[PDB]
DNA sequence: TCGAGAATCCCGGTGCCGAGGCCGC
DNA sequence: GCGGCCTCGGCACCGGGATTCTCGA
């Protein structure tokens, strides 16, 4: 059924889309209302909403400043490592590399 | 190439691209060099309680002396919280030469008492091996048999000192009913045990549960009924064997067999439960079986 | 027993010395965390790929007994694994294989935050070779689910797309086009995610406050990750936020195209986008800039066309500064 | 054989049909999809195979989810037996595929990918689930709730047609 | 009522939608590698037949919406505005909590940057650092020569593990015995004996 | 973060 | 052909780890 | 009536009795 399930879909998509393109946008019959119940309903809903979004953005910037410092003491521990590896990468260059085999024959 | 391989292989099984694994019937494993017979045929008809084990971080077969010790004074110490462990390579439980080689582990207590006998073995997993590095000897198998503590301490142990984690590995009744296919296809003689399929119907008051026991050599020609093609059976042909099950149960006392759930396949090449305590394993085609046990510790594995 | 001290009769000439001296496997472990984070190495990102993998999958079978008092370890503990990743910057190995096993069978709500979070860290694969495996499921809950977890994805779609780009901005300093694909198809997809998401919930202005808070992120593509990535807005969402009722969400549209402008112009600087992508964006200009109106009107009530201005702009209407002044 | 526009529809009614072998986990399903204040009636209707034996009066329905207990291999021989009396027009947008028992993975006769080939054969949405635990049906409940006001049309935006245009 | 009936007109709106979609395909009478790409090319296209068509609904209802709200102006005190007052409100607690927010992000953003930067670089050096490492097991090759590295480590390994005994035997004999161990300047530098 | 509480306003 | 010996199918009679109870803080 | 304590008991793996069936009186 695979097959006769996506022809039946593209006969279905075609028919939709001629559909939809035949549906001009109907406002002549919008509402009889003055569109105050559904004005005062929207802002309402609105009003639902806003305070639904202060809630989720003042915790958006709480754990963007709590991230703030905690990535900043990441980039802080992160620089230190930086420079620590670069110090020992330049120590460890010829100081450890200079090592040969009847010197550590000697030191023993 | 060292874990992107690995990711690629997780991106193939997680993408679940037409599985029904055709499977070569468990031919006849002549059994490979060495596979001490003492040590085989005492391995065989033991109820190994199955588990995954993923692979062993900086293991060596040539220290098996120095686990031995490490892990005996770590078995006798949670009894303070008498007892030898004797880690014993297996030479011969491996499917392809590049596969590691099998090795026991014996909680061994005065005489040769063998408590515990653990088991890692890794067959016909090359799914595995050429996706871990050269450090990780993996066998995805581990075999219990000892008590449930002796093997959550030394699990516990193993994962302390190899970084290795023992997933208990549960057979579901659908590879359950894979296997319990292919055993009555094999081509043995003198059928040791009667193919039974336990089965457990999910009644929520009550656990009744059914032993489809059938005649082992009638098992044999119901699935020469549903097999056609030969060398490797499908997984149309599994069901078939299965469906024929399920209308001689149906058929006889009018519960539809197909609407529970296997728990147990015993055949005579080999017992295998669902919940973990499952490969015994009557018949030496113990590298086949455990070929397929450890292609599923790979699916938990990966 | 373990450091339990009999010295505390002597503790109080102790203390008093106290007093006098005053005056006279890797995860639970953050110094450790910085070597892993150092050594993208083969054997120890494998040593704890299988730590992860049977960590999240033991513990998260132990849901299947309890599912209520274990759902706070878990919880727990994929916290310290989400905190590891943003850490140590680079989505756990076991993280996305975990995923891919566990998004088909996810429900909306159970560790949807710390879940959630998991998909920011995917190592970008190819979005050819993740959406089948993941956003083809982001996309059968997203489509499903309440606006709660619909604004719980295109939020961890957004952070996801910045651990993308990240990887990408470094992989322009570490010396592209079949990568450009991967971040271009996943944006699009969320865009096409976002405009069937917008129509579910009948243009709810919570929802699409989070989709430009994804968009918000994708206005400065060029600016902030050096990646030449201007994708516009889908006019499923640019103009249903634009004809929006409150500004809130209009001064956020009217940011991410000033970024876009921004974007767009540093763009032209140093170079399709330049045809289609500068068309649609005179476009959404065109239609906009005329209509630069119903939370506006909000604002005129509660309110000499300057002084109209100064009242906006005055009261936090920044992304509309930012516009006017470009 | 049912089809999805053989009765018109109501105002509010977004009438669902369970399809399960197991009818006390249809039954919990069916109390957690209505456990929930939503805004639409929600006549949900229950069933076992799908030749839905022929009583006239049965609404327009909206939604079929052939809920597939992973655990039997019943639940498919039954679905996929009652997947043959569903009209071709029907199998579009306005039907899903739960696939219950999916997670526990140790009861599991039937393999995840046999009920995803199920599913994907006959291009309708597959959505797992695990029906026994009310912490993962109030969930799916909610889900196949949205999905029904998709299908229904009751969001005035989707149809059931642009409803597997999503989920593919 | 007018918005249940509302719902409805919407529900009927799309119920006839689907019903003229069905009757149209019923109406009429494949490489399914491109069957999906002609499944794919409307499910884009009646999505711009749609996106505009939703867009042209919520631009003229906004309109009018706007306009029935310009006669809002016209009109008494309309508590509604009591309401909307608090709301401008709320958009200076959420347009400030979003004035950090481009500045918040903006630092988090560079400072990942950097972290990420100093990541890859430590990245490489730390593999340069194990790469020199692996140079020092080359130096490690350099002794399993043995040739008179082993004879030497072997009497140094005999002969410590005699100077870890006679020394533990004066961490012994100079404890038991009459000591007098740590008031006397010789045996202070012998006991005390460095490992 | 807001998916912590993202999780708290879907209960409340 | 038949009578004792061995092996092994059928189910014990045993071994042994979770569950329930129970006594200070 | 709980805290670390302990004691029955379902499940299950290993040890002889009678049925098969081969061989001697």
């Amino acid at each position: 059924a695979q097959l006769s399930l996506l022809i039946m879909q593209v006969k279905c998509l075609t028919a939709e889309l001629s559909q939809w393109q035949k549906k001009t946008p109907e406002t002549i019959p919008l509402t009889e209302d003055v569109l105050i119940t559904l004005g005062k309903e929207e802002f309402q809903k609105l009003r639902q909403d806003l305070e639904m979004v202060l809630s989720t953005k003042e915790s958006k910037n709480e754990k963007l400043k709590e991230d703030l410092e905690r990535e900043q003491r990441w980039l802080d521990e992160q620089q230190q490592i930086m420079e620590s590896l670069n110090v020992l990468h330049s120590e460890l260059k010829n100081k450890v590399e200079t090592f040969s085999e009847s010197r550590i024959f000697n030191e023993l | 190439t060292p874990l992107q391989k690995r990711l690629e292989s997780v991106r193939k099984q997680s993408s679940f691209i037409l599985t029904p694994p055709r499977r070569k019937i468990p031919q006849c494993s002549q059994l490979q060099e060495d596979v001490d017979p003492q040590k085989v045929a005492f391995l065989l008809h033991k109820q190994w309680t199955l588990y995954s084990l993923t692979p062993l971080y900086k293991f060596s077969y040539s220290n098996l002396k120095e686990y031995s010790r490490l892990l005996n004074a770590f078995i006798v110490a949670e009894k303070q919280k008498n007892i030898k462990v004797i880690f014993s390579t297996l030479l011969g439980m491996k499917g392809t030469q590049r596969d590691p080689e099998a090795f026991l582990v014996q909680i061994v207590s005065r005489e040769g008492k063998v408590l515990w006998t653990g088991w890692f073995c890794c067959v016909f997993g090359d799914s595995l091996l050429e996706t871990v590095s050269e450090d990780f000897t993996c066998l995805p198998l581990f075999l219990a048999n000892g008590a449930e503590s002796n093997t959550a301490i030394i699990g516990t142990w193993f994962q302390k000192t190899f970084d290795c984690y023992f997933s208990p590995l549960a057979i579901n009744a659908f590879n359950l009913s894979w296997m319990a296919a292919m055993w009555t296809a094999c081509k043995m003689d003198h059928y040791v045990a009667t193919t039974e399929f336990l089965w457990s119907v999910p009644c929520s008051p009550q656990s009744l549960d059914i032993s489809f026991a059938i005649h082992p050599e009638d098992a044999k020609a119901l699935w020469d009924s549903v097999h056609k093609t030969p060398g490797e059976v499908t997984q149309e042909e599994v069901d078939l064997f299965m469906d024929c099950l399920y209308s001689h149960f149906h058929r006889h006392f009018k519960i539809h067999l197909s609407a529970t759930r296997l728990v147990r396949v015993s055949t005579s090449v080999a017992s295998a439960h669902t919940d973990g305590k499952i490969k015994i394993l009557c018949h030496k085609y113990l590298i086949g079986v455990l070929a397929y046990l450890t292609e599923l510790a790979i699916f938990q594995i990966e | 027993i373990y450091f339990k001290n009999s010295e505390n009769l002597w503790k109080t000439a102790l203390l008093a010395v106290k007093q006098r001296n005053r005056g006279p496997s890797v995860l639970n472990n953050s110094l450790l965390l910085h070597y892993i984070n150092c050594v993208r190495d083969e054997p120890v990102l494998l040593r704890f790929y299988y730590w992860l993998s049977q960590t999240l999958q033991e513990e998260c079978i132990w849901y299947k007994v309890n599912n209520y008092e274990h759902g706070k370890e878990f919880t727990n503990f994929l916290d310290t694994i989400i905190r590891a990743e943003c850490f140590l910057q680079e989505g756990f190995y076991s993280c996305e294989a975990f995923l891919y096993k566990s998004l088909p069978l996810w429900d909306g709500l159970c560790c949807r935050s710390q879940f959630l979070q998991l998909v920011s860290w995917i190592p970008f694969s190819s979005f050819s070779e993740v959406k089948p495996l993941l956003f083809d499921h982001l996309a059968q809950l997203f489509f499903t689910s309440t606006i709660y977890f619909k604004c719980s994805v295109l939020q961890s779609l957004k952070e996801l797309l910045q651990n993308w780009l990240l990887w990408l901005s470094m992989d322009i300093h570490m010396k592209l086009g079949g990568s450009m694909n991967s971040v271009s198809k996943l944006i699009h997809y969320v865009g096409w995610l976002s405009t069937t998401a917008m129509r579910l919930e009948s243009n709810n202005t919570f929802l699409l406050h989070f989709i430009l808070d994804f968009y918000e992120k994708v206005c400065d593509i060029y600016i902030n990750y050096n990646l030449p990535l201007v994708v516009l807005f889908p006019p499923g969402i640019f103009y249903s936020a634009l004809l929006s009722l409150d500004t809130s969400i209009l001064n956020q549209l009217c940011f991410i195209m000033h970024r876009y402008r921004k974007n767009l112009t540093a763009a032209k600087k140093n170079e399709n986008f330049s045809s289609k992508t500068y068309q649609e964006f005179n476009h959404y200009l065109t239609s906009m800039v005329g209509c630069l109106h119903p939370s506006f009107l909000s604002y005129a009530v509660s309110f000499k066309w300057s002084w109209y201005l100064d009242y906006l702009f005055s009261q936090g209407l920044q992304g509309l500064k930012l516009f006017i002044r470009s | 054989v049912l089809r999805p526009l053989d009765k018109l529809p109501g105002l509010n009614t977004a009438t669902i049909l369970l399809v399960g072998t197991e009818d006390a986990l249809l039954q919990q399903l069916a109390d957690s999809m209505l456990k929930e204040d939503c805004a639409s009636e929600l006549k949900v209707h229950l069933a076992k195979s799908l030749p839905l034996p022929s009583s006239v009066n049965r609404p327009r329905i909206d939604l079929i989810v052939f809920v597939v207990n992973l655990h039997s291999k019943y639940s498919l021989q039954n679905t996929e037996e009652s997947l043959r009396h569903v009209d071709a027009s029907f199998f579009l947008g306005k039907v899903c595929f739960l696939a219950t028992g999916a997670g526990r993975e140790s009861h599991c006769s039937i393999h995840r990918h046999t009920v995803v080939k199920l599913a994907h054969t006959y291009q309708s949405p597959l959505l797992y689930c695990d029906l026994e635990v009310e912490g993962f049906r109030a969930t799916m409940a909610q889900r196949l709730v949205r999905v029904l006001q998709i299908c229904a049309g009751h969001v005035p935006g989707v149809s059931a047609l642009n409803l597997l245009s999503l989920l593919r | 009522r007018m918005t249940l009936l509302l719902r409805l007109r919407a529900q009927t709106k799309q119920q006839l939608l689907e019903y003229k979609s069905m009757v149209d395909a019923s109406e009429e009478k494949k490489q399914i590698e491109a069957k999906i790409e002609d499944l794919e090319n409307e499910i884009e296209e009646v999505k711009v037949a749609f996106e505009i068509k939703k867009l042209a609904l919520d631009r003229m209802r906004l309109s009018t919406a706007l306009k029935k709200n310009l006669e809002k102006i016209s009109r008494q005190s309309s508590v509604l505005m009591d309401n909307m007052k608090h709301l401008l409100e709320l958009n200076k607690l959420i347009m400030k909590s979003q004035q950090e927010s481009w500045d918040l992000e903006e630092k988090l953003l560079d400072i990942r940057k950097k972290r990420l930067q100093l990541k890859q670089a430590s990245e490489s050096k730390l593999l340069e650092i194990q790469t020199e490492k692996n140079k020092q097991k080359i130096d490690l090759d350099s002794m399993e020569n043995s040739e008179r590295i082993k004879i030497i480590r072997q009497n140094l390994q005999m002969e410590i593990k005699i100077t870890t005994v006679i020394q533990h035997v004066f961490q012994n004999l100079i404890l038991g015995s009459k000591v007098n161990w740590a008031e006397d300047p010789a045996l202070k530098e012998i006991v005390l004996q460095l490992e | 973060g807001v998916l912590a509480h993202l999780e708290r306003l879907e209960t409340q």
